[PDB]
């Protein structure tokens, strides 16, 4: 049975997502323009990631209990989850019609070629597409999508976490909300093993995060590429 | 380990 507290948690996270995800993509005009061995898409996609980081921080701040953590722990959690939550939240714009992230317009529709033109390789891009396809196929309720993003952010095993017991206590409240939501509100057959499949997406994200950081380190080690990043991206992903 | 932009966005 979904308790009053669990229904409240879901309502907060749905509101938080509403306040931090703009399905009109209006702000994309502000980024450096996309250009389709030159990394022609790096300025645009770095600006897009920088913008997305700001949205993920805004969502995180509204997760019940996140503000009770120390500043150090909030920082560790956001730095370690940012690319994973961006990959998750990007699934909303992903389409299996042509395996692209379609942000409202042809200029802002990104395929595997565009991602390679920001400097990433098939080692990341192939499993990233497989993740987007597998997540899209779960046909998550919006409630499950926002819970999964929150559980991803509040992970007690991230490196450098200090108060791992409090992080785990916050995450457990979200995990039990999600498990009870699936059991009470997701009708079969779509609910079949859904919680385990969602946790599997969190394990897939760790692998994607490790590969992203490897390729980010390689690309940002070249100062000509670092010059095209943003200050926020350099702070979050490293310098 | 100075994260002034993150710190500032966190409040
Ligand atoms: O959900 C929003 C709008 C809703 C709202 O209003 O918020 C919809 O937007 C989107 C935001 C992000 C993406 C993505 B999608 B996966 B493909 B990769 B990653 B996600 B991120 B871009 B596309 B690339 C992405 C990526 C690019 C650059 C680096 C890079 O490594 C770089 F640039 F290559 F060096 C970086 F350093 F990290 F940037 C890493 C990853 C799509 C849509």
């Amino acid at each position: 049975k979904l308790s009053e507290e669990q229904q409240h948690i879901i309502a907060i996270l749905l509101d938080a997502h509403h306040k931090t995800y703009d399905p009109t993509y209006a702000d994309f005009r502000d980024f450096r323009p996309p250009v389709r061995s030159p990394l022609s898409m790096l300025p645009h996609l770095a600006d897009l990631v920088s913008y997305s980081i700001q949205k993920v921080i805004g969502f995180a701040k509204m997760i019940p209990g996140f503000r009770d953590l120390t500043s150090d722990d909030q920082i560790v959690l956001l730095k370690s989850s940012a690319i994973e939550v961006i990959m998750l939240r990007s699934n909303q714009s992903f389409t299996m019609d042509d395996m692209s992230w379609d942000c409202g317009s042809q200029d802002y529709k990104y395929d595997v070629t565009d991602v390679s033109k920001a400097g990433h390789t098939l080692e990341l891009i192939e499993p990233l597409i497989k993740f987007q396809v597998g997540l899209k196929k779960l046909n998550l309720h919006e409630e499950e999508h926002v819970l999964l993003m929150a559980i991803c952010i509040v992970s007690p095993d991230r490196p450098g976490v200090q108060d791992a017991k409090l992080v785990e206590a916050i995450q457990d409240r979200l995990s039990n909300t999600l498990q009870t939501y699936i059991r009470c509100r997701h009708p079969p057959p779509g609910s079949h093993q859904l919680y385990a499949k969602m946790i599997q997406k969190l394990a897939d994200l760790r692998s994607l995060n490790e590969e992203h950081s490897k390729q980010y380190r390689s690309l940002s080690f070249q100062p000509e590429n670092s010059m095209k990043l943003t200050p926020l991206v350099l702070e979050v992903f490293g310098n | 380990k100075n994260h002034p932009m993150l710190m500032n966005l966190l409040k």
